[PDB]
């Protein structure tokens, strides 16, 4: 069962 | 000679120090980033020199097994003021100070 | 069970 995965902001 | 226009000199002082406050106190522009996300304040320092900005939205999982994405958004915002009306006003003050004193 | 997490505004 998958669970809420928090997003990411990346600038490379 | 200027006794009758001191009040306009006051008004022009007040207007220009108002614009000088507007300049001092508000940020010219900022990179607005919305939505549920992780930003590392160490990584934010690359903001000047990065080429790609990648936003990966948080995925929410429902108890019945559904999956759905949060709304990320990102873009520049910049301060603005009514240049037209304030400059037409200050040009009127300057013009009238000169007119009433020949 | 997760609970309502209040948002944050940060200027870095």
């Amino acid at each position: 069962r998958t669970r809420t995965k928090k997003g990411r902001a990346v600038f490379f | 000679d200027y006794e009758k226009v001191i009040t306009l000199i006051d008004l022009y002082d007040n207007a220009e120090s108002d614009t000088a406050n507007y300049m001092s106190d508000l940020n010219d522009a900022m990179l607005l980033i919305k939505g549920n996300l992780n930003l590392d304040p160490v990584e934010v320092r690359k903001q000047k020199e990065a080429n790609v900005l990648f936003l990966e939205p948080t995925v929410y999982v429902d108890a019945e097994g559904r999956e759905t994405e949060g709304s990320v958004d990102g873009g520049y915002i910049y301060k603005q003021y009514d240049v037209q009306g304030t400059e037409a006003y200050k040009d009127r003050l300057n013009s009238d100070i000169h007119m009433f004193t020949n």
